[PDB]
């Protein structure tokens, strides 16, 4: 949380800097602003589509394994830190056996193999009372391809 | 020659710049209504700087292995030096990795701020006293190519403008290949997990069974 | 018709002189206060860029920059 | 700085300062001398 | 494309889809940079603003080799998964 | 300094207009235009000629007492030289409350005269204090020359030596101010006080850096 | 025209060719300021003359007395004759004032050329000091400068530049192998490939510190030891 807070403050300083820079320094001309076809093309794919795909990355690598371990009863201060799921394939493979294959199923169009972190269960998790994190990951993945 | 070029790109691409193949699909080098760091001058200046850095890296991310495996010494892969501590760290360093970074930051400040001040305010590093080096920090009009008794210390070139122009095309091409290589080193490292040299010495063995497609699963 | 980045180098200067002149944005409120209404007016007319000038180039630059700050405070 | 100080003198800024000092003074007074119901 | 799937129905379907869709633009059977369309789905030609310079005899530009093959890739994926879900594959 | 072509802070960047080069140790360094006002310059110059001078004396002490404590000579380190028992006096024993009050009282008198002359030049030189006049005058802002403040007569002597001496004072004072932040920051990270920190760095120079001290670099 | 340091280079103007050994080698433009060129030259000459004496001592001492390692010969016990275990502080005292006089006198010849030329104690006894850094007279007894001193100066600077480079070799190849200048030549000629800088640069062979008569003196290898 502390690291995130610091990052948000850094972003804040970038935003105000950008506002001053794009006003007192590099101020866009009207012809730039009136390219609606470009704005929509970049806000739909680059902003919404990539924004969801980037989240479908976190949800699949950090939120899903951590939440599974938390719901399994594991103490929060004993769960492997997020990065270990990315680097140590064994840990992620144990939680989701489909990481034993790799990205091969995706390119081979055998997406089905990934039916342990991308599912259409529907309903609510019986342990935490909230939508399955697996279903949310699949949603953001789909929503992305659509926007892109 | 021209690669994926368009009439619009040619309007602002007339061949002068070293290594101009008219390849500007998005069109960022268009001078008309430009500013900030997207000004054509800064873009070309950065490309040269990237080429020089990439060429040093491209030759540095494979040399510890090509030499270390041969038995010269060291024998580390570019990710196991301390750049990315989670992926490994070398043990025999005369100082702390962060301590080295502290010196690195101070050194780059006196080397990349002086370089910059010579672009913003051309030939401004030759007036303020700098241990007498200032004289060698004058540079020429072109920001990318300084010159002087230091940067061009062996006056390579100067025998005709044609030789300078060929030596500048050699660099922009030996550097666009090095830039594509550095990206290759990182990408292969992430997927395979091994070093550039071992990745080559594996394609050479069973090429069909040792490629990106097979590396998707293996 | 070409979609390209178009920018004007260093248009507005960065100074506090305008900061010390409340109402510099409106021709009417630049003449200073004579009634206590001006106080409430300089606030009820500070974000109405369209009222400040007729140029749609400036009004847009102001809107685009404003959004930035909003993001910053968010 | 002459014009920055002019801005820091405008009513909204001066009032923000004066009040903050007055508020902090009362807060600090109760912080060291709490529950001041009577002048004793 | 991995694990030497080459030859697999999936490989054949994807290759066929990508090719059938690139030969639907190089052969003027669909909209392309230049020769666009209309409110009645008829190619009424088009002026591109960048003026892409293509060496291809028909004028097929890189923009059009990355815009028809992508359609083939989406079509192939839809067909592969569809037949896969059914008994067809 | 003391020149139109004086060495500057960021070689290349032009110097501020208010910073002409006359002021001692002028290197045209005012990025946030803090001294844009001429009156502000005079006040800021005086303030610097006040913080640096005290800082210089303070640095001389933290170094002399420290050198003593390292050689063995009974000397409490700067950090613990306040809890040290106050010495007695022929008049009586010292009390912390009285000590603070006396220190402020005396300072108020001197500060008043100094600031009053700063606001009204020559105001103190009115023979009001026991007839002392010119000695209470100020040669320059932050330069109260006389036969009580410059006894040897560096200011009254060669101006070139005086000017050179003025540069020495500014540069040394700025260094002392930076040094003082060190003495404090090295203490609030190492907990040892200088001359022990110089001794540790000269015994294992490579493994005794700021990076390896726990507080400086948190992760490392 | 003089032959320059590289077949493609052009001499810096300030290096017109007056100074001996002018091969136009100033890549960092350090000698651009005429005051600095003057000073740096005197430093070159002093460094050369000191290294030529040094490279002769290391080689010579080894040839004659071979038991004492050049690196370890400044130790009081290592000192020969009665000098063995002589108070180093008292020795420093002599080496101090005596060196201070000769150096300061030489420095005043830089500050005011041809000013400190006459014997301060006695009188009349003076040194020609035709060029700064070339006093001659008592300094040139057998009288060889009377000929083409410039040609001799060129040989002197060129020999000195080789020596300066050679003495820093003796220093490194000694803190790596642990053996003297000619012993490292012998080892190479015994097994060339196996006695190279490859099998010797990975070890800093030489004490980390030396206690001299109660004064510990820390020591270091130029390259960080592997
Ligand atoms: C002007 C700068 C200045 C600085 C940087 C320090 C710094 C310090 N003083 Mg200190 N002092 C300074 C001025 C003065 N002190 C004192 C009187 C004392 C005492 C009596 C003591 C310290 C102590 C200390 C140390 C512990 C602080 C503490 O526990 O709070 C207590 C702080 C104070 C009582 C005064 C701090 C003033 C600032 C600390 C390093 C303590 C010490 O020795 O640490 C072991 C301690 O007991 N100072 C006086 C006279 C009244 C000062 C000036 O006139
Ligand atoms: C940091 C240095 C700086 C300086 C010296 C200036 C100076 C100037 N700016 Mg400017 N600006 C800056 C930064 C700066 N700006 C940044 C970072 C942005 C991006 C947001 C902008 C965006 C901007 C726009 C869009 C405009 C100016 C304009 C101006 C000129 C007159 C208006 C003015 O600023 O008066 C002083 C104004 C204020 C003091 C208002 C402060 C508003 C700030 C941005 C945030 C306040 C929000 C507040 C916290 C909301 C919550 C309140 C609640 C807690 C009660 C003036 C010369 C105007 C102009 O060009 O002249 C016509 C103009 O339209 N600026
Ligand atoms: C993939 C391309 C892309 C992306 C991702 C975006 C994204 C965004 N645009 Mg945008 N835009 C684009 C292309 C793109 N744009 C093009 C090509 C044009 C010209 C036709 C425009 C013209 C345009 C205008 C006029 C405006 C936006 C605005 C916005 C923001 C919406 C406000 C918001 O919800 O804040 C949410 C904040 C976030 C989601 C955090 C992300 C913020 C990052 C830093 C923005 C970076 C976008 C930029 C393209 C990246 C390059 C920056 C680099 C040069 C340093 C949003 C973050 C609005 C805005 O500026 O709001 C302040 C707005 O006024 N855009
Ligand atoms: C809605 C947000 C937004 C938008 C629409 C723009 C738009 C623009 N900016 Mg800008 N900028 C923004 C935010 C934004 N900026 C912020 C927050 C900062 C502070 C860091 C800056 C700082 C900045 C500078 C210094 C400059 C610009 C410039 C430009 C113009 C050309 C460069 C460009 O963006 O083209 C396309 C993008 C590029 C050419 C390079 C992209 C580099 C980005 C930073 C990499 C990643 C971007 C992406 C959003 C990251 C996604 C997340 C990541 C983990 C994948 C252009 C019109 C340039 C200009 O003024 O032109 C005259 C310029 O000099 N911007
Ligand atoms: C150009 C980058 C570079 C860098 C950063 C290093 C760095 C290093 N090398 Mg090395 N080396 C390099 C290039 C480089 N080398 C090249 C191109 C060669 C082929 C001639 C060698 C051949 C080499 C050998 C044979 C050895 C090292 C060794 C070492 C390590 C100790 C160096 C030392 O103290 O002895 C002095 C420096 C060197 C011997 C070579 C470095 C000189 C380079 C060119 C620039 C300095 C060190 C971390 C030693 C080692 O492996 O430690 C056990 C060792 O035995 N290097
Ligand atoms: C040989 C050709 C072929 C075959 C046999 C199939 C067969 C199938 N497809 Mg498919 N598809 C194909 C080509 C093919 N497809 C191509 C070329 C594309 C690219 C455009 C797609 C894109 C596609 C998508 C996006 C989806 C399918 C889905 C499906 C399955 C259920 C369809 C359904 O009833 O949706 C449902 C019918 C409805 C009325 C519900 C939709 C209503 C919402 C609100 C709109 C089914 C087994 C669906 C699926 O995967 O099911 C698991 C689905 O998500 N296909
Ligand atoms: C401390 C020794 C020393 C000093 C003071 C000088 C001084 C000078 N040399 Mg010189 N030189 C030296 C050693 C030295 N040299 C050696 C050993 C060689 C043999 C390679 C040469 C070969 C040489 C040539 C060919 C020429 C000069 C020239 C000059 C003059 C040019 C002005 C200049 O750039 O000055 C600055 C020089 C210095 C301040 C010397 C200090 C060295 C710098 C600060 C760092 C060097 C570190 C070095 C690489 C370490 C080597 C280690 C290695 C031996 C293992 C100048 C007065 C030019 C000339 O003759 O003009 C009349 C010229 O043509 N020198
Ligand atoms: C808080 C300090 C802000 C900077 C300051 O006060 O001076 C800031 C000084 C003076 O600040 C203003 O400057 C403007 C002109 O550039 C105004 O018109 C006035 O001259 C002045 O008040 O200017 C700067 O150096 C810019 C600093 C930006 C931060
Ligand atoms: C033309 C165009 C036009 C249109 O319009 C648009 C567009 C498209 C955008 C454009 C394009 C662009 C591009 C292509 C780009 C690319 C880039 C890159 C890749 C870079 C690299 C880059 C890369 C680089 C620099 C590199 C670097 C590196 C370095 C320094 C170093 C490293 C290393 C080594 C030695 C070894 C050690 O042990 C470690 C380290 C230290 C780690
Ligand atoms: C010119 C130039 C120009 C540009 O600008 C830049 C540049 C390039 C940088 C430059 C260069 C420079 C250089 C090269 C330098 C070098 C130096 C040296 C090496 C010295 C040595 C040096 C060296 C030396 C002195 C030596 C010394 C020694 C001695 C005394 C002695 C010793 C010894 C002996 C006898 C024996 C005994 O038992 C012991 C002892 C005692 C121990
Ligand atoms: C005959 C001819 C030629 C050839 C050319 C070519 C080679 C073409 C091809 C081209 C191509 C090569 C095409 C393809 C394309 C494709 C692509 C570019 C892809 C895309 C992708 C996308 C669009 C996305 C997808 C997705 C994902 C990723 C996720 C999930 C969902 C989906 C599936 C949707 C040449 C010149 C040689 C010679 C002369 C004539």
């Amino acid at each position: 949380l502390y690291t995130t807070a610091i990052g948000g403050l850094v972003m804040a300083a970038a935003m105000f800097f950008a506002g001053w820079f794009h006003y007192h320094k590099a101020a866009p001309k009207l012809e730039w602003f009136q390219n609606v076809e470009s704005m929509l093309n970049h806000h739909l794919a680059g902003l919404l589509g990539l924004g969801s795909l980037s989240w479908a990355g976190h949800q699949i690598h950090v939120s899903l394994p951590v939440n599974k371990l938390l719901d399994a009863g594991v103490d929060p201060k004993e769960i492997p830190l997020p990065h270990e799921f990315l680097l140590n394939r064994q840990i992620m493979q144990d939680l989701y056996p489909s990481f034993a294959k790799g990205l091969a199923p995706f390119f081979t169009l055998q997406w089905g193999e990934y039916s342990d972190f991308l599912t259409f269960n529907g309903g609510l998790n019986p342990v935490t009372g909230g939508l399955w994190l697996s279903d949310t990951a699949h949603h953001h993945l789909a929503i992305a391809v659509l926007f892109l | 020659q021209l690669y994926f070029t368009s009439e619009s790109t040619l309007q602002y691409l007339d061949g002068t710049l070293p290594g101009d193949f008219g390849f500007d699909p998005l069109g960022l080098l268009d001078p008309v209504n430009s500013g900030g760091f997207v000004t054509p001058q800064w873009l070309a200046y950065s490309e040269v700087i990237h080429c020089r850095w990439a060429m040093l890296g491209a030759a540095g991310c494979i040399a510890p292995e090509i030499l270390g495996k041969a038995g010269v010494g060291v024998d580390i892969r570019w990710f196991e030096t301390g750049v990315i501590p989670p992926a490994g760290t070398y043990d025999k360093y005369w100082t702390d990795p962060y301590s080295l970074f502290f010196i690195e930051v101070i050194a780059m400040q006196f080397a990349e701020l002086r370089r910059w001040q010579d672009f913003k305010y051309p030939g401004s590093m030759s007036k303020q006293y700098f241990v007498g080096l200032e004289a060698v920090q004058g540079g020429s009009g072109d920001p990318a190519y300084p010159g002087g008794p230091w940067f061009n210390l062996f006056n390579l070139g100067a025998k005709s403008e044609a030789d300078m122009k060929k030596l500048k095309l050699n660099e922009i091409k030996n550097g666009r290949l090095a830039m594509l290589a550095v990206f290759g080193y990182g990408a292969q490292a992430v997927l395979t997990g091994k070093g550039p040299y071992e990745n080559l010495l594996d394609h050479l063995a069973d090429p069909v069974n040792n490629n990106i497609l097979t590396n998707f699963g293996k | 018709k070409k979609v390209k980045i178009a920018v004007d180098r260093n248009p507005v200067e960065t100074s506090f002189e305008k900061w010390a002149k409340p109402g510099h944005f409106s021709r009417t409120l630049s003449k200073g206060p004579n009634t206590t209404t001006w106080i409430w007016n300089l606030h009820a007319d500070a974000h109405d860029f369209d009222s400040h000038t007729s140029d749609l180039e400036e009004i847009s630059r102001k809107v685009f920059s404003a959004h930035f700050g909003q993001l910053g405070v968010i | 700085m002459k014009n920055f100080t002019t801005y820091l003198s405008t009513a909204p800024v001066v009032a923000l300062a004066w009040f903050t000092v007055t508020a902090a003074l009362l807060i600090e007074i109760n912080r060291f001398f709490p529950d001041p119901l009577v002048f004793s | 494309r991995a694990d030497g799937f080459i030859g697999s129905t999936t490989n054949l379907i994807m290759v066929a889809s990508t090719a059938a869709f690139l030969a639907a633009g190089k052969f003027g059977l669909a909209p392309t940079v230049k020769r666009g369309t209309d409110a009645a789905c008829k190619l009424v030609d088009r002026p591109n603003a960048a003026g892409l310079i293509s060496n291809d005899p028909s004028g097929f530009t890189a923009v059009d080799t990355l815009a028809f093959g992508a359609l083939g890739h989406i079509a192939g994926v839809g067909i592969v998964l569809g037949l896969r879900a059914t008994g067809n594959l | 300094a003391y020149g139109p072509d004086r060495p500057l802070w960021y070689p290349g960047n032009p110097a501020p207009a208010y910073l002409d080069g006359t002021l001692a140790g002028d290197y045209g360094f005012d990025p946030l235009g803090l001294s844009s006002d001429p009156e502000t310059m005079r006040w800021m110059v005086h303030a610097e000629l006040q913080n640096a001078r005290w800082a210089m004396l303070g640095a001389a002490g933290v170094l002399l007492t420290s050198i003593g404590a390292a050689v063995g000579l009974p000397f409490p380190e700067w950090y613990e030289a306040g809890a040290a028992p106050l010495p007695s006096t022929v008049h009586g024993d010292w009390s912390f409350g009285t000590l603070t009050a006396t220190m402020f009282l005396l300072f108020h008198w001197a500060e008043q005269k100094r600031i009053m002359d700063f606001r009204n030049p020559g105001s103190q030189g009115d023979g009001s204090f026991f007839g002392i006049t010119d000695d209470f005058k100020s040669k320059e802002n932050g330069y109260p020359g006389g036969r009580l403040f410059d006894p040897i007569g560096f200011s009254r002597g060669d101006e070139a030596m005086y000017k050179k001496y003025k540069q020495n004072e500014i540069v040394n004072g700025r260094l002392a101010m930076v040094a003082n932040l060190g003495f404090w920051a090295q203490y609030a990270a190492t907990g040892k006080g200088p001359i022990q920190n110089l001794a540790d760095h000269l015994a294992d120079p490579y493994h005794t850096t700021f990076t390896t001290n726990g507080v400086s670099v948190p992760f490392y | 025209d003089r032959k320059l340091w590289a077949p493609t280079v052009d001499s810096p103007s300030y290096l017109n060719g007056e100074l001996a050994g002018d091969y136009g080698f100033d890549p960092l433009g350090l000698g651009a300021d005429p005051v600095a060129l003057k000073w740096y030259r005197q430093s070159e000459l002093v460094h050369a003359r000191w290294a030529m004496l040094g490279v002769a001592g290391v080689l010579g001492q080894e040839i004659l007395r071979p038991d004492v390692f050049w690196y370890e010969a400044g130790e009081p016990q290592n000192l020969p004759g009665p000098f063995q275990n002589i108070n180093m502080g008292g020795l420093l005292a002599w080496e101090f004032l005596l060196m201070h006089w000769v150096e300061v006198r030489r420095w005043q010849d830089y500050k005011n050329f041809g000013s400190v030329n006459e014997d301060p104690i006695f009188k009349g006894n003076k040194v020609p000091n035709p060029e700064m850094g070339y006093p001659g007279g008592i300094f040139d007894p057998l009288g060889f400068s009377k000929g083409n001193r410039k040609e001799l100066q060129t040989k002197e600077i060129k020999n000195g530049r080789i020596a300066m480079i050679a003495f820093m070799s003796f220093v490194v190849q000694a803190q790596a192998t642990g053996k003297g200048p000619l012993a490292n030549l012998a080892d190479h000629l015994s097994n060339p490939g196996a006695n190279n800088w490859v099998s010797n640069i990975n070890h800093c062979v030489t004490p980390s510190s030396v206690d001299v008569q109660g004064l510990t003196i820390p020591l270091t290898c130029l390259w960080p030891g592997s």
